[PDB]
């Protein structure tokens, strides 16, 4: 927000600062010394600084925009289901009448061509979760025996349960002209009793991909996976949390991820190579199991904060790890590529600067992603090759752009604005490119989301303070595309667009109040709104609130810019979009 | 086999694709006629280092992790006299290779920087010793009588 | 025993290998004539008894209690039975079938619910605004919270109830017409323990009429912390471990840090610290004795009596250190349990008890139970690892300390005490160390303690159900275990000892813990990746077979 912090930090102290007999604030001038009316004085030591109109609370304000869009685009937009306990009804069961409403609905020719339509367009994700379809295939044709029997197998209800996962992420990547052809729009919006005028992009296809989850929910807490572990228990997890549940719920997908760490750690399985007197069974397992577990870690990192105590990723990718680089190069490639973000997101929260010679490194690796996903092999016409392409190729552009974001705001080095501004735009032109069919669905994964989470948030957030060319170029196609992302994403769409307003009347809030000087502390609403706007959700997090409720029924007892702060407070409040 | 360089000058300099994998950026937006904004570097200093490409486009290039062929790389002697220019515009090539990523080229012009900036003469040091602050004038006065019998 | 050339050269006290001065002098393969071929002196005394170890913890810890099997292809779901477990046995527990119950833990209990939720009256509360509640059908999600809080308190007080009060309270006849069970008993026999787990069940099913992991409370923690309480945690120790991975994924999502009071906070806040640092405690006395491979996730993280009950707890937290391990625990440490014995022995000694205040004696009891077991497995860890001289004389002596801490608490509102899951254990280490001595060293006094034990042990009633018969076994094959030991000369290859006892206590181990390997389990998971996996030769396929090892496996 506002300190001094100049440019051009100077060598040697002055006389004034050891007559000060404080700590040198050695800019230039100084700050404490400017308070003291004698700025000049510190000036007049050797080559006086330069032009005083360098935007000095700038710095300041990126450092607490690191708070911001650390703890608000992935912590206060989406990791905060704030829901209470008392205004809650409950719901003991309760899809005895919902979830066989899709024991219902669900027909064999809407799953199968769900099932084949997602062969070819989504043959890595299963691949790197289960592997082969046809077996899947086999329990869907199964399924239809296994459908309302009496002896329901407690293995047989997994893969019950898991079909429904399956059905779930075939929701996730399937447009909506194939889905109200194999599907039909109407029987849901009958057992609702909602709008008929609803194609499935308007709400409902993320709906009734969540009650496919609930459809496989509601199975899985038949198979008692509490006292019974397994691993399909973890894997549907994964092909579930490829959907946009853990962002719309974080706080149930923290306990099922809970589980299925507890679940994984039950084996206490590590390694994943074939010895000398292992079983070729046992070997095919642990390479399995290999692929499991780094989707396992990538699941859980992307729900961690401060919802998530129970932490899995105990690695570093470069510099106490556990079984780190003794594997081959093929989907971990896919954890790689995270754990490279990983561990930049140890200094986002924390204004600790990290080395650049680490940075560095990590631009050293940087390309070996670039071009090890140049080094697979290329399918035209097999849509899950041009779509795990896409998808490496995304991830490794967001973790270079949001580094040459670090990059910018940690310490500036050269033209990393500019990096910023390209790598953008670039990223943006693959999501245009992937404006067709065949690819639309190349836009469906909660990478795009969360990508944009912080694009829209940068690029207008620079734009409030500096109205530059190439970031208003930039804020055009960002308010395009912002309306222009798929309906997959649903609420936290329209949170992301009512964020997008937000931070334009924020930069309209910097446009009609100047920013007051007092020796070198500055004062605007942008300030402290945003400070008391995370500290209210960081209070949500604090859940002293969701426990006093627990320990009986007790009840608690806890200027200019006093005013417009908090007229900004409630004119354009975060309370919109906190859930 | 052909891109196009659109510099902030954004003269559009149509380059083949072996000129663009120096440029790793561009390498990278292959990916992604085939145009990209270079908004800083002029096209001048854009040419200088398209001729550096096409002059050792066919070259061999180190692992770029290295010692013996990173540090103790000997230059061009080419490549000496072709950046054999200004120092300030020397500089705008230097912002160039990192702003495209074109490392040996970077190298290359840093080891010149490194011959321009070695060798200078204790004369201008003496002389040319607090320009930036760098030290309380006390011991600058301390520094003269150290070396007070000659100096 | 100094070695041979230690006996012939006459050199220092050396168990080097082979010695620090007879090697060096040109005497290596010499100075190794120190320990198929027999052998029947007492080398084995200290060639033996660590291996002890690795059955102490995976057979008698993990193996008789916590290894636990399933049939996932075979086992019915819970859409069998939705309600009706939980509905029938909501709708015949009445109003005296709570209170009546919630008194004995209101008399008896009072470590308990202090250590759990606080108060009992306080839960009264609940408990007779439940009869407000039990009627209400539209509850929200924090009523059905408070439900299955209050559903495992009427869990709890169900089991450490005596059969006397309980045969009144609850009638025998109605509630077997739902299973189909034989009316003729009195609830002790397997029963009380069935339908204490019916209830249990009953709370459980409320937590799925919460789906509490939506959004998840301290009820869950004070709720779970509750039905841990009985030997629950190992009649379903894959459910329990499960239940306490959750109350460590709630517990520290509420951000817990501190456990005293500080001075800016909110005073429900800075009370809460402490009184929820009594549900961490008791948090971390289930993270401790379930200590188990089917418990991966750990909870170390490091008034005047709920914290010492950690201490004491944290006093064996420096024992279990050392089962699964072949390291020797340092004289050092074992001394810094001894010193700590120190000082949470007499603070034991010094805790107030009074026959009608059995709250106060229950108080006492956990304490009382747990720095003797201290002392026990304390001087134990001395006699099995260092073969330390009078410390059979310690384990004898805290055996039948134990053995007083039972006898005399069999009694008259006093028989609840013999039935709690510590002296379910310790009873379990002591008829498994002694059995096993008596078959190597063989002496009269510890097969005489073997005989207190024994009739101590039906002394202690079948309350315990299922998990008290293997440990009946456990009294049999180890003993058998001495017969086939005196049946059979001992055999070596001239140091290493060969023995039937020895061939057959390798299995022991073995297949156990491949029984507690999930790995096929989860090529199972794999689906259609199949699943595939002298006396000393004969008399090991008799007495395997015989007294099959997998029998405590039900
Ligand atoms: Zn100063
Ligand atoms: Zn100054
Ligand atoms: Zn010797």
């Amino acid at each position: 927000m506002f300190n001094r912090t100049t440019q051009l930090k100077s060598k040697h102290p002055c006389s004034v600062c050891t007559r000060r007999k404080v700590k040198c604030d050695r800019m230039i001038p100084c700050g404490n010394c400017r308070k003291r009316g004698q700025d000049s004085e510190c000036m007049k030591s050797t080559k006086l600084i330069t032009a005083s109109s360098s935007k000095e609370y700038l710095p300041d304000l990126l450092l607490f925009w690191q708070n911001y869009e650390y703890w608000i685009t992935n912590i206060g937009l989406y990791k905060t289901k704030q829901r209470d306990l008392t205004r809650t009804p409950a719901n003991l069961d309760t899809d005895t009448e919902e979830c066989m409403f899709w024991m219902n609905y669900l027909q064999k020719d809407q799953s199968f061509q769900l099932m084949n339509f997602a062969m070819e367009n989504l043959g890595a994700l299963y691949f790197g979760s289960i592997g082969d379809i046809s077996e899947l295939y086999l329990r869907v044709e199964q399924y239809w025996d296994r459908r309302a029997d009496k002896n329901h197998s407690v293995d047989g209800k997994y893969w019950d349960a898991l079909i429904w996962s399956v059905f779930t992420m075939c929701i996730y990547y399937m447009p909506v002209e194939k889905l109200a052809e194999i599907f039909s729009v109407y029987p849901l919006h009958e057992y609702l009793g909602s709008n008929k005028r609803l194609n499935w992009e308007d709400g409902m296809q993320l709906v009734m991909c969540q009650n496919f989850a609930r459809c496989s929910l509601f199975q899985l807490k038949q198979c008692d996976f509490m006292a019974h572990p397994d691993i399909r228990l973890v894997q549907a997890y994964l092909i579930l949390a490829t959907t946009t549940f853990p962002y719309d719920e974080p706080l149930l997908a923290n306990s099922l991820l809970t589980q299925c760490i507890h679940t994984f750690k039950n084996f206490h399985v590590d390694d994943f190579r074939p010895l000398l007197n292992d079983d070729p069974v046992e070997s095919i397992a642990k390479v399995t199991l290999g692929r499991i577990f780094y989707r396992l870690c990538g699941c859980d990192y992307l729900q961690s904060g401060p919802r998530k105590p129970i932490a899995l990723h105990t690695e570093v990718s470069s510099l106490n790890v556990d079984v780190y680089r003794e594997e081959n190069s093929t989907e971990v490639l896919y954890w790689k590529i995270i754990s490279l973000d990983r561990d930049l997101d140890q200094y986002l929260n924390k204004s600790s600067k990290p080395p650049l010679k680490t940075l560095d490194a990590i631009r050293r690796e940087l390309d070996i992603f670039q071009y090890k996903v140049d080094s697979l092999e290329e399918d035209f016409r097999s849509n899950n090759s041009r779509f795990q392409k896409f998808i490496a190729l995304f991830q490794i552009s967001t973790v270079s752009w949001k580094l040459f974001k670090m990059y910018l705001i940690y310490y500036d080095t050269a033209d990393s604005l500019l990096k910023v501004i390209h790598y953008s735009k670039v990223i943006i032109s693959l999501i245009v490119n992937n404006f067709h069919a065949k690819s639309e669905f190349f836009n469906r994964h909660p990478m795009v989301m969360q990508t944009i989470t912080r694009v829209v948030s940068f690029i207008s957030f620079y734009q409030i303070f500096v109205e530059s060319a190439a970031v208003k170029q930039l804020l055009v196609d960002l308010t395009e595309l912002t309306a222009n992302l798929p309906t997959i994403f649903g609420s936290k769409l329209d949170k992301l667009v009512y964020l997008t307003e937000r931070l334009s009347k924020l930069k309209l809030l910097w446009d009609k109040v100047q920013l007051l000087d007092s020796g070198d502390s500055f004062y605007h609403p942008v300030f402290k709104i945003l400070q008391n706007d995370i500290k209210i959700i960081e209070l949500k997090n604090d859940e002293m609130f969701s426990l006093i409720k627990g320990l009986g029924s007790l009840v608690p007892l806890n200027s200019d810019f006093r005013t417009i702060v908090e007229e900004f407070q409630s004119e354009y409040n975060i309370s919109d979009i906190l859930s | 086999s052909n891109v196009v360089l659109v510099s902030g000058e954004g003269e559009r300099f149509t380059v083949d694709k072996k000129i663009a994998e120096r440029s790793l950026l561009l390498k990278n937006y292959l990916n992604d006629e085939i145009v990209m904004p270079v908004p800083n570097v002029r096209s001048s200093v854009l040419q200088k280092v398209i001729e550096w490409a096409e002059h050792h486009r066919d070259s061999n290039f180190p692992d770029e992790d290295d010692d013996d062929s990173r540090k103790s790389a000997p230059v061009d002697s080419w490549d000496r006299e072709f950046l054999k220019v200004d120092q300030e515009m020397l500089y705008e090539i230097i912002l160039a290779a990192n702003y495209l990523n074109i490392k040996p080229l970077l190298d290359a012009g840093c080891k010149v920087v490194a011959e321009m900036i070695r060798g200078r003469s204790p004369e201008e040091i003496r002389r040319t010793f607090n320009i930036v602050n760098d030290f309380t004038p006390e011991e600058e006065a301390a520094i003269r009588r150290e070396n007070e019998w000659a100096e």
